[PDB]
This record gives C-alpha cells, structure tokens and sequence, in this order.
C-alpha cells in the first residue's frame, strides 16, 4: 500500500483538477495517457484504481445519494470534484438545474439562493459573507464581475480577522463561508477571468453517458439480483471492516489495560473477512460478463 | 568620551532561529536585549554571548518594536516594552538578580497592529506611547495600565514615533511628518519631502558641552524655552531628512496652538547614500549612525554632513535596527558600544 | 488598408496632394542614428568611436527584426524607425542613471535594450531563439569583442532596485531582493502566495523599466492566471505609483468609466500623484471605454471629461494649484499644457489582456494610439523551464522520497527537469507531461494556454500526499505497536 | 536632447520632402501624406511647418468620434 | 572556555513519551532534540520545556542513532539524520522560521537493523555514513539519493561508526574494531583487546592525546582514539599510520559505558550504572561523579564539538535517560 501512494496521489489530484469538465470517454482517454505517464517514470500506482473507491467513502456516498444526486458514476464523481474543492470556487454547469436541489439538502437550511440578475445582490451577498452562509449563486453565464475578489480569494488578514474588499467597502468573512456559481447553458459565455480560477464542474448528459446509463438501466432491469447482491456484500464488507477496527482498538485497550473471549471473535471475524474476500473474488469479473453482453445494446442505443 | 568610533569588524556575534526585528541595550549591564520574528525577546550577555541569559516567548506574531527604560524614583528596575502584531503590547520587568523575564502586565486597545513604542517618565511618572495600523496614537499610563489619550494625526497608518516631554513627532506611510502636542492633541505643524513612507522619527535633543555642534544647540534663548531645535527622518526612499521644526503660537501655562504661517517643517539638510530602504537612525554625541536594507550601516557628522564611515557586508540579508546608548541623558552613561540586528537572523555588537 | 483606417472619398481626396513618405533607407538611418548615438556618447567620452559599429548594429538589427518576423505570423509583429529611436532613448536612459561603463557592458546593455524592444512582442519559443542567435550574429559582426557573456534573456538583468545606478546586478542577489520585497509587499497589500521563478524575475524587471519612463505606459499579454496584475501592482508599490482599478461591473456605462477616469486625472494633476492604472479587457465593455483609452493615451487629455462649467471649474483648480507652486502662468494655453505635461508624466496606463485570439482583444492590440504608445510585453504561457521551477518549489516542502525508487532510463528530449535522481523530478516531469498532453489533446489550437490547471493540480498533489502519508504513518505504527505489544505478550506466556 | 520628440536629424529626405511640401502649400494646394505607420509623417510635418516664418500651425488630431465642431472650435483660438 | 564544570544538579527536566534512546544540540541554537522509542521526534526549548517545539513520528520503530549538521556552503539549513530498526534512514531538517521539521527524503537499501548514522560535510559535499546489522557500510549521498560504494569492515554486526576525512573508524560487535577507508574501500588494520562488545568508538579530533605525536601523525590527521565497550572500562587507542598499542588503561564505571565524547581535554562518557562521570584524558582518573541524575540507565550522552571553528563550544550539555526523562546542564 505504500508504494503506491504517491502515484495514486497523483492520479486523484489529476482528476479533481483537470477532469471536472469532461465526459465520460475523454476522462478513460485522459486517464489511460496518465497511467502510461506513470508507467513511464517508474512511479508505481494501483492498477485496480477508482476514484469513488479511493476518495468517497460510504457515508458521503449515501449522503449525497439521499440528496438528491444521480446513482451515475459520472455524477457520483463530479459531486466527489465539487465538494473536494475547498479553494476553488466550485462551478456547477447543469442543464436540467438538479443539483441546486441537492446542495441545499446537503447543506440545509443554511443554503441561500442568491442570483447574478437580482437587484439586492450585493447587499445580501455581503451579509452571507459576514453571517457565513453557504450561498448558491444562479444564472453563471452573466457573471459580475463585483464580486471578483471573491473568485480569486484575494483576502487581508486585520490582525486576528480577515477581510475581503467587496463593492466600495471592506466586509469581513466567516470560516464557514461557501460559495458555489450555478448555470443552465451549456454555450454560455463564461469569462475567462472566471473559467481560469474555479473548480468547472459538468453536470451534462452525453452520448458515452447515454452508453453507461443504457447498460445501467438494462442490468437493474434485466438481471437486479447480481446489482442488490453486489450493494449488499459491499455493505457488508464495509460495515465488518468498521467492526473489525473496533473490535482491534478495544482489543488493544484491553492488553494495554474477557481476552480469550476477545481473540476468538477477532479471529471469527478475520475468517468472516477472508471469506467475504474470496466470495466476491469470484463475483466482480462476471460483472464484466455483463459488460461483454451488453454492448451492442449500447451501440445500437447511440 | 563623545567621539568614540566603533572598528571596522564587530565584537560579538549572536546567532538567533528568526530575523531580528527590535535590539536595545540595558543602560546599566552589558545585556542586549533582541526581539525577532516570532516575537521572542532574547536577554544576552555581552561577554558570555554563547547561549541568552533569558529567552521568552510572549506575542503570538511578530514584534515590531521596543524601548526600555530605568526607572529614577524620588525601587529602581528596568521596563521592557514589546510591541508586536497581535493588536497587543507586553510590559515586562527585568529582574537583576533573577535574569529572568517579569511581565508586569499587557496593554490592549489598538485596532490593527502596532508598530512602535516609546516610554519616558517626566518626575515619578512613567508614560507608555505606542502608534499602529489603524492611524491611533495611543498613550497608557504605565502604573495605572489605562489608556489616557488616543488621536489620529495620519491619514494612512502612522509607523514611527517620538516624545520629549509633551511634544511627539509621527512619520506614517503618507510619507508626512507631522508634530502635535501631546496634551492638547492638536495637530502642531506638518511636513513634507519625503517620497516614500517613513521608517523612523526621532528627537534631536540637546547637549551641554562641546567644541561646536549646528544641530544639537538652540539658536536663541526662544528656541532654548522650546527645547528642541531640529528633528531626523529616514524614509524609504533611500534618504535620511533633518527638518526644522517651526514654532507655533505659544502661550504662557496655556496650550499650544498652531501658527498658520509656521506650522510647517522646513527641510534643513537631505543626507543621501544609502542603497536601499533606510531603516533606523541614531544619534549618538555629534555622530548619526543609519542602516538600511543594502547590508550596511553608515555613520555621518551631523556637523560636515557626508558619510565618514561605512560597514558594508555587515549581514547577510537586511540590517532591521540599531541601538546605542542615550548621549543627551545625565542619568544615562552613553557607553561605548554599538549594537545592530539584522534580518539573517543575526545581530552584531561592536565594543571599545 | 489596415484595421480602423476607413476609405476615402474621391471627391475630397482629388482637391489634395498626395504625397507618399516611405521608410527611410539603410543609409539615412544609419547616419540618424550615428548623430542618436553620437549624442549619447558624449556622456561617455571614453567610448565615443564606438559611436558608427553601435548604429549599425542597430539598423541591422531592425532590418533583421522586420524581415523575420513578419505580419503573416502575427499580426502585432509591425515594426518601424520608433523602435530604433525607442532603442537610442533607453541607451540614454541607463547611460545617464548608470555607473562608469566598460565596452562590454556598453555591449551588454545595449542587448538588454534590444531585447526588450525588438524581442518582448515575440510570442514562439523559437522566434526567442531565433532573435538571441541574431542577437549574437550582430554583436560578432559589428562589435567584435571578446569575453563576453551569455546574452540570452534571463543573463541581461539589468536594473536599479538593488543600487543607486542602473548596473547590471546578480541573479541571486535581485532573486533574494525580490523575495523579501514580495514578503512585505503580501504583510503590508493583499497576500497572494506566489512563487519567484526566473521569468518572474525578468517580468518584473521589464515592467519596472517601462514604469520608470516619462509617459511610460504596459501592454502586457499573455494566458490567464500568468502573474500579469499581481506583478504590475508589485512593481507599482516598488515605484511607489499609486495602484487604481475601473471596477467596472456588468451594470457600467461611460458615466462610471468617464468618473472614475476624471478621478485619476484630478488627483494627477491637482494632488501631483503618481498613478499607475491598470485596464483590464474586460473593463472595456463597449467600443466607447476603448475610444475613452485610445483618447487618454494618443494624446496627454481627455477633452470630453471637461466641458463648460467642468471646464471652467478644472481651469479655476488648475490657477489656484499654479499659484500654490508660485508659477507665474495667466494665459489658458500655459494651464492647459501644464496640465496636460503633468499628466503625460504622473500617469502610466498598464493593459492586461488574456485571450489575444479574441475579437476585442484583437481590437485592443490593432488599436493605433495602443500599439504604438504601450510597450507590448508577450508574457505568453509557461514553458517548460518555469513550470519546472514552480513544480519543484512547490513539492520541496511535502513528505515525498519514503520509497525505494529505480531511475529511469527515457529519452533526453522527454525529460524537462534536470536529469532524474529521485522522485521528486518524476512526479514535476510527469506533471508537466500530463500537462502538455492534455492540453494538447482538447485541441486548444493556437490560444494561449493558463497555467491554473498545473497550479492548482500542485496545490491539490500536495495537500494529498501530505494528507495520506500521515494517514499511512498513523496506521503503520498502530500495527507495528500493536505487534510488539502481543509479541511481548506471547514471550511473557511462554516465559511463565 | 534625445528624449524630444520634436527633434529632427536633418537628411536629404527629409529636405526633399521639406522643399515640395513648401512648394505645394505655395501654390495654394492642400496636402495629403500617407505611408507606413511609422514612416515619419507627423515628425517631418511638423517639423516644416514649426521652422517656417510663413506657416503657422493649428494641429487637430482626428479620432473616430471627429465632428466639424472641433475642427471650428480649433480654428477659433487661430 | 573550554574548561567548563557542569553542575551536580539538572536544570531542565525535560519529559518524553517514552525512554530517550538518542540526544542532540542545536549547533547555534538552544533547542534540543529528542528521540523517543516509538520513533517520535521532540524538540524542546531550553528555556520552556513545559511544552515540546514540534513532534513528529518519523519512524514507526523505535530510533537507533541520530544525528545533525547545520550546512555551511543554496540558504544553509540544519539536517538531522535519523535510522532506525525499520531498516529505514529518514533524513529531516528543521526550519527555524516555522519551528518545525520537515521531510527531505529517505535513505533506503539496508537489508537489516541500522546501527549508526554520522553526518559530515566537504567543502561543498554533504555526506551520510550508515552501518547495519549486515556488517556492511554504504556511504551516501545527501542530495543524490544513492550508494556510492559498499564495504565490509568486519565479519560480525557492526553497532558504531564515526566519519573524520576520507577514513571512517568502525566498532563490531567483535573486539576486532577496525577502520577503513571510505573512497578506497580497503581496510588497513584491526585491533583487539576487549572482552566485551564494543558500544561507541569515535576519533579524537587535534585541539596527553590532543596534539599530534610525530610529523607522520600531524601530516595524516590522525593520532589516537578513544572506544567504549562494555567491559565497563574507557580504553584509549593509538592508530598506525599495522597493529595497535595500549598504553592507557582507564576503568571505574559500574556497567556497560554506552557514549562517550571529547570536549578538549576533558571527557565525558556515560554508562548503563545511571551515573555520570567525567574522567581526564591526562590523568585518567574520574574527578566528577553524578548520582541519582535519573531512575533508569543513560543511553546516550551529547556534547558540543571543539574541533569545529564554525561550531561554538557552548557550556552546555545533554544525557539521554531511559527513565522516560532528559538532563539538560546548564553553565
Ligand atoms: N510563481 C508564480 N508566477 C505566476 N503566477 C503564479 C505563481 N504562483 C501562483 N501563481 C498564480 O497566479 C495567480 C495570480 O495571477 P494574476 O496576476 O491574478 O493572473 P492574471 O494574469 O489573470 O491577472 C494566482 O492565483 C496563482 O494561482
Ligand atoms: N530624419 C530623422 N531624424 C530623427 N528621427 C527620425 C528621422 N526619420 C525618422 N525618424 C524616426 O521615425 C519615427 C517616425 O515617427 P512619427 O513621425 O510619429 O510617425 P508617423 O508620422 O507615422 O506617426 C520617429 O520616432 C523618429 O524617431
Ligand atoms: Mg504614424
């Protein structure tokens, strides 16, 4: 595991920064150039990588998922994108306006709608800065510039506060102040001042998309028990990993500070692990089986 | 006793972890006291220089200044004011016999960060004045630990003081000086020719004795009941100023107030020679010692007016100040030694 | 012919006589600039039969210059006689603020100038290289003179911030300088946390050049997100001009523009500070804000901003601020042309563009009042050399060689760091690669590209591994304490 | 005296073209130069109109917003 | 100066997690370094040592050497050189305008347990010199990264090293200590003399044994050194410029003598008795002794370097404790 850190590190920071704006096959060709890339500098990665399985874990994946957000791979890593995103401003391009839905579930009631075309922008915008409210602000493709020394976080830091030159006056800000930029048009004219410094993130549906969901929709259609089985040995795994771990700590607490009855159950529970492993060593590669089955249908499809 | 030179290489050399920013001398002992990036005030020894007699660290950032002083009551101890940049100012007590720093306590009430302080006692009265970010000069009394006066003399944010008993002299990054009288706080006269924001303003006070000195004497016995005759400045512009303060319409035991047609500063002399940002001054007898970012430090004749000496390659990187014993001060003996701190996180004394 | 130039009438153009004023031969320039450089050289008696080779060297220079780099390549590629006359007043210039010059440090600064008036608007990689062997061509042909150093364009740094004089001062000595400027230019102005490459380094020695000149204005060009306003507001605060932003906002018109230009001019003229305004090309919305600017800069004035009783007013302000200087001036010509003398010399207009392909860009640069007043200054993208630098100033500083690594043995052209010895120079190599490929294969053409996906995927990289090696430590050394905890506890079992 | 813009070296084209621009304006004839952009139009015009004790000068700089007020408010103060 | 007498009682009592297994100056600076035996690295001020500077868990076992060099010459930084049982050689240097260590890289190739670790600089060259369980010495590369060449000095497990020049003294876990050249990688002689193994053998620098004994021995640089064993004696030897002689023979210590280091003409070693005494090399009698410094044993002992012109010779020095403590002495 730690001999391929640094490549996976790598490829993890590759994807959130570059990949935000991309459909589904220019990422797979992108993704293919870098690992070849690190192949070439004798930089070891890990040849099973996933990006959901390496930064999202199962919680925040319910998480979202409960919100609102789309069971899509390609969503389910765009919203990884978003919220990793902790400098740059995070800008969602979504057509259909869906995940204005799922921010302010994730975020509750401290979501404030704001918009690029409202009279009483500035005032309210300052106020949620000084509040510290998570605000989303619509309409993306008419940008005010106004508002610019938030984009490039071009602060200065008062002593122990730290201020942020808004309009004609300095404002302060809150440690927990968000801001996300929302658009509809996927053809409007985002300025480049803008387009360089945020996190540009593609909420669209392509015709590689339109491949991936046809094959999605005709496996939990065509053959659902494979799919439930698969989400309920992945939840299984994840919650005896979290057992395991709990059951290791007070284990350690216990030998520090009964035992025979504690080394039995940990060792029940690595012979329950090893034997999860081994089930679903035979059970992923026929997903694939799948995958070999039904192209044609996504070919035809597109 | 007055024309003492320092040579051409230092005494001692005293290493410390960040960029020295403020260095003063104890008027009594061969201690030098040294504060530095991370705001940690440092009690060496002149001749065992090898490791500090006491080292404290009190401000959270940055300290931006000091000034000591010995207090002369009608007991008697030395007061370490430490200004830095986490809005606050430190008051310690240096205890001879513990070689340990004292905090007597803490003043607060400055907006932004505060950039130089300065205390005097007049007669059984010790003063603490302190200028910062947000353009406020502010005085505390030091027994008390109470603000008694604020004002704002600056447009911009003020950066260097001065006090001779009820008069003070701000530079701030407006590039102006301006006088005001202290107790009055009304602004006494302004003044201009600088370029750049000013580093440092300091008093020319006067002298008893000497063969014959132009800046340190009054010209008349008016200037001789005023009691100041000139005033230095050095700026970022790479020049040292000597202004004449004009005088402004006094009253007898009433305040001061402004002349309009002599309430501005007349620039006497513009010494010039230094490579980069002029960072602190001193005056020591008939001599003022400079230093500024070019890894030097100059010393002048305030009477001929040119550069007799210079100590290029003093540091490595910037020189950040100098402090020399007070000449002016009868209960202060001025010492020969000269002591200067840079920003290669190193500071040089030189001795004899 | 040209853009902005419209065709004429017939029936005006037939009462007139036309006549045509071509460019002047190589002798004629010759001999001007013999008598340019003569005139200069009278300031350094010592060199005065240096005076015909450096004039020559100059004509061939600009021929040279005019016939490589034509219109056909890019469109900003014009060249003149006011490059050559630019080329006489900046070796006067630093003759006059210099030391006591040597004939190869004549050479060298007259490079120096010659690099940053006939080679700052070159946009390729090999247009540099091509001018630098031209560069090296024409001192061997017309000033032969032997030890003599590189003269490339980051080992001509010539500049006055380190000293009194305009010298030639040390890379390491001007890096170090620039260091600690830029650490109290962030505690005192907005903190921006950059990096100091080389090239950062030569930008912000040109842009304090052309800051220091009388009626000194900018044009700098280049991708987004290169350090063009935050090195012009550095180098501004190192002059000590006075930094004003338009804040135009979408809801603008020539009232907010035509204000906030009035401003500047007043306190110009009436307060005699200097102001260094920076117009960014999305400030300029409409065509009139550019006829606003060409306005302001063909000429000293803007004489729409005062009119009737803003007119009589601006005439009252500018008697009384005469009179506070005790000149003795009465008719309107003397305060309309002191005036306008104050401001040709206390304003400098700096133009920040980031897409060139751009129509209104593209109308900015073929502006005639723009293009021949402000100094062009092609910042372009990053190259190889400078992402390198920023790469490995950015990963010195994280937890990175923990494992065994094998070097590689790959091509020399593929390898943009110095030669690999560790893993810090595979990760900054494979970076850039990613970069390149990337970038290459979204088909961005022949726009600028912005460094901010390589910026920020570095500020992402570092927080990563920083993140994970701590999490991979922590989980070693649970194991590993673990392990010796029931090691010692099965020795202690079979002891007893 | 490098960095006035006024000054001009004077060559034999410039005394050429000089001699016709005198030429022309005698025979009460109005004139048009034209050329590359940096060719030395404005220098040389004004250069024989500012050493010449028959011609005076009433400069107007032409722009792309230029009515006839200004060419009449500029012949007005002449 | 040079003659300082340390006090009979410790005036910083600094506490660690777990038994000191290594200690370290600040060669300009009054900040210590301590290793811990869970591979954590502390750094404390000397003048408040309530609260550590900056800790970090270098490596995940416990730390078996130590040591550091401030560069001298491209900014001069401290290095620190740490090698531990996970067969892992991490390098760090401190930085004093944030106050905490940071990664360089890590030293990797050894196939068992380090044993020690010595940092010493060339005019422009930074070297690392480390031995393993595996009785062979690579010699490093700071900036580069790999081996340079690969010895064998001895046929047992070599537990010490110490670097002065282009010849590098080694003591095995045999009494056969021998020393060999590091760029011609040939040994010249072995000596014996011992019955126990050999805890600490390092040169002694020119400042009875301090000055160079003929002109063969002035112009090589080498004269004589001393070597701890744990036979619970101090023996002083005498290098060839092709065996050895003995001439001092120097006892007192209860246990196994762990560390020693010269300071001028005095020496100062620590043993495994929880005791401190400082023996002269002219007269070679202990004149100073310590009792009850600690509870447990002292591992190891630092003291500042003469025989460096751009170290200062501070009058103070640390011994490391195995009672989860350090003894810092003061004037
Ligand atoms: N060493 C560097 N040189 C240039 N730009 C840098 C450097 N390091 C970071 N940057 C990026 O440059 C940006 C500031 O550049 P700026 O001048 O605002 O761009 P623009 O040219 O679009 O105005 C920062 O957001 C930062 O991400
Ligand atoms: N005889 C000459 N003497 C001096 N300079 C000349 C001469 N001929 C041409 N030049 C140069 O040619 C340039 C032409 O500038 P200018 O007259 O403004 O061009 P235009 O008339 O096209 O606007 C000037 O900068 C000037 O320095
Ligand atoms: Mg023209």
């Amino acid at each position: 595991t730690s001999q391929e850190l640094i490549g996976n590190c790598i490829i993890s920071s590759i994807y959130e920064t570059y990949f935000g704006h991309l459909n589904e096959r220019e990422r797979g060709d992108m993704l293919v150039i870098l690992k070849r890339l690190l192949g070439k500098f004798a930089v070891k990665y890990d040849v099973n990588y996933r990006f959901i399985d390496y930064l999202v874990t199962l919680d925040e994946k319910m998480k979202w998922l409960e919100c609102g957000l789309d069971k899509n791979d390609y969503f389910l890593e765009n919203m990884s994108i978003v919220m990793n995103s902790q400098d740059a401003v995070p800008f969602l391009l979504d057509p259909s306006s869906h995940m204005i839905t799922v921010i302010s579930n994730y975020y509750g009631n401290k979501t404030v709608l704001l918009s690029f075309l409202e009279e009483g922008f500035v005032k309210r915008l300052e106020n949620a800065v000084r509040f510290g409210s998570v605000v989303i602000i619509q309409d993306g493709e008419f940008f005010d510039p106004i508002i610019s020394r938030l984009i490039s976080r071009e602060f200065n830091h008062a002593g122990n506060r730290v201020t942020v030159e808004i309009g004609d006056h300095e404002v302060d800000v809150s440690g927990d102040f968000k801001l996300f930029i929302h658009s509809c048009d996927p053809s409007g004219d985002i300025p480049i001042f803008l387009r360089s410094r945020v996190r540009l993130v593609h909420f669209v549906t392509n015709k590689e998309s339109i491949e991936t969901r046809i094959f999605d929709i005709t496996l939990t259609e065509e053959n659902a028990e494979m799919q439930r089985k698969r989400e309920d040995l992945i939840k299984l795994n994840t919650e005896y990993r979290l057992k395991l771990k709990n059951l290791e700590k007070r284990l350690l607490e216990e030998l520090n500070n009964e035992l025979m009855v504690t080394l039995n159950n940990l060792k029940k529970e690595a012979m329950n692990i090893e034997k999860k492993l081994s089930e679903s060593e035979e059970f992923f590669p026929q997903f694939d089986n799948l995958v070999e089955e039904y192209s044609i249908i996504g070919k035809h499809s597109v | 006793v007055l024309k003492w030179i320092p040579r051409n290489l230092p005494s001692c050399l005293i290493n410390v972890e960040s960029s020295v920013t403020s260095v003063k001398l104890h008027p009594n002992l061969p201690i030098v006291f040294v504060a530095t990036d991370h705001g940690k005030l440092y009690a060496f020894d002149l001749f065992n220089y090898t490791i500090p007699l006491a080292s404290l660290q009190s401000h959270t950032k940055a300290i931006t200044s000091m000034d000591v002083l010995f207090t002369n009551y009608t007991k008697n101890y030395l007061v370490i004011v430490t200004a830095s940049k986490d809005l606050q100012i430190h008051v310690f007590k240096w205890v001879s016999e513990e070689c340990k720093f004292q905090q007597i306590r803490s003043l607060l009430g400055h907006e932004h960060i505060v950039s130089a302080v300065k205390i005097w006692q007049k007669n059984n009265d010790v003063h603490i004045a302190s200028c910062s970010r947000d353009q406020t000069v502010k005085i505390w009394d030091f027994h008390n630990g109470w603000s008694l006066k604020t004002f704002q003399p600056h447009s911009q944010w003020v950066r260097s003081i001065d006090v001779l008993g009820d008069y003070i002299i701000s530079g701030s990054h407006d590039t102006t000086l301006r006088l005001t009288h202290w107790p009055s706080g009304n602004g006494l006269s302004v003044g201009t020719g600088h370029e750049f924001p000013i580093e440092k303003v300091k008093f020319i006070h006067f002298i008893e004795d000497s063969p014959e000195i132009r800046f340190r004497t009054p010209s008349t016995d008016r200037y001789k009941n005023w009691g100041m005759q000139y005033c230095v400045s050095a700026s970022r512009d790479r020049t040292i100023k000597i202004w004449e303060i004009p005088l402004p319409t006094l009253m007898a035991h009433r305040a001061p107030i402004p002349n309009p047609t002599d309430s501005n500063f007349r620039c006497v002399l513009t010494l010039k020679g230094h490579l980069s940002w002029v960072r602190d001054i001193s005056i020591r007898g008939q001599y003022l010692f400079s230093c500024a970012d070019d890894k030097s430090v100059r010393c002048w004749d305030l009477n001929t007016g040119q550069c007799l000496h210079v100590w290029e390659k003093l540091h490595t990187g910037f020189v950040n100040c100098l402090d020399l014993d007070v000449d002016f001060d009868s209960n202060v003996t001025p010492r020969q030694m000269m002591v200067t701190g840079g920003l290669d996180c190193k500071s040089n004394v030189f001795m004899r | 012919t040209d853009p902005g130039r419209i065709p004429m009438s017939e029936r005006f153009t037939r009462h007139a006589a036309i006549l045509y004023l071509g460019y002047p031969s190589g002798k004629s320039l010759s001999q001007i600039y013999e008598i340019y450089y003569k005139a200069i050289f009278k300031l350094v008696p010592e060199f005065r039969s240096y005076t015909e080779p450096f004039a020559r060297a100059s004509v061939h220079l600009y021929n040279e210059c005019k016939a490589r780099y034509s219109t056909g390549l890019q469109s900003h590629y014009l060249f003149s006689p006011r490059e050559l006359t630019r080329l006489v007043r900046g070796v006067y210039t630093a003759i006059n603020t210099g030391p006591r010059q040597t004939l190869r440090s004549l050479i060298r600064l007259w490079a120096y100038e010659a690099w940053r008036i006939f080679a700052d608007r070159l946009v390729g990689v090999k247009e540099k290289n091509s001018f630098e062997q031209l560069l090296y061509e024409t001192v061997d042909k017309y000033l032969p003179n032997q030890d003599l150093g590189n003269i490339s364009s980051t080992s001509l740094l010539f500049s006055g911030l380190l000293s009194l004089d305009f010298k030639e001062v040390n890379k390491t000595d001007l890096v170090n300088f620039i260091e600690e400027r830029f650490k109290t230019f962030c505690d005192e102005e907005l903190e921006v946390p950059m990096v100091i490459h080389e090239s950062m380094v030569d930008h912000i020695l040109r842009i304090d050049r052309a800051l220091k000149q009388v009626q000194g204005h900018m044009m700098l060009i280049g991708a987004s997100r290169t350090g063009k306003t935050i090195l012009t507001r550095f180098v501004a605060w190192l002059n000590g001009l006075k930094i004003v932003q338009p804040k135009i906002h979408r809801h603008s018109n020539l009232s907010d523009f035509d204000m906030i230009l009035k401003k500047a001019i007043s306190d110009c003229s009436l307060k005699e500070s200097r102001t260094c305004l920076i117009i960014d090309e999305s400030n300029i919305l409409e065509t009139a804000f550019l006829e606003r600017m060409n306005t302001l800069l063909a000429n000293a004035d803007i004489p729409d901003l005062f009119q009737g009783e803003e007119y009589d007013k601006l005439l009252n302000n500018l008697r009384n601020k005469t009179r506070s200087l005790g000149l003795l001036l009465d008719t309107e010509q003397e305060l309309y042309d002191w005036f306008v003398g104050e401001i040709a010399k206390n304003l400098h207009v700096v133009f920040t563009i980031c897409d060139p392909t751009n129509n209104k860009s593209s109308a900015m640069i073929s502006s005639p009042a723009l293009f021949n007043r402000c100094i062009i200054n092609w910042m372009g993208d990053w190259d190889t050399k400078t992402m390198s630098q920023v790469a490995n100033n950015m990963v010195d500083v994280v937890p990175m060689e923990f494992t065994d690594f094998i070097v590689p043995e790959v091509n020399k052209e593929l390898v943009f760091t110095e030669p690999i010895q560790t893993i810090r120079d595979a990760v900054v190599n494979i970076l850039i690669h990613f970069d390149r490929n990337f970038y290459q294969k979204m088909k961005v053409g022949v726009n600028p590209r912005s460094p901010g996906y390589f910026i920020d995927g570095l500020r992402a990289l570092v927080k990563l591994v920083t993140a994970k090696y701590q999490d991979l430590q922590e989980n070693q050394r649970f194991v590993n304490v673990g392990l010796e905890k029931l090691n010692e506890s099965v020795l202690k079992v079979n002891e007893l | 005296e490098v960095m006035r813009p006024d000054i001009v070296i004077p060559t034999i084209d410039t005394i050429k073209h000089e001699k016709i621009f005198y030429d022309l304006l005698n025979s009460k004839r109005g004139i048009i130069l034209c050329g590359p952009p940096g060719s030395g139009k404005t220098m040389i015009m004004n250069n024989a109109l500012r050493n010449s004790s028959l011609y005076d000068v009433v400069g107007i700089n032409f722009s792309k917003d230029t009515t006839t007020e200004h060419i009449l408010s500029a012949l007005h103060r002449h």
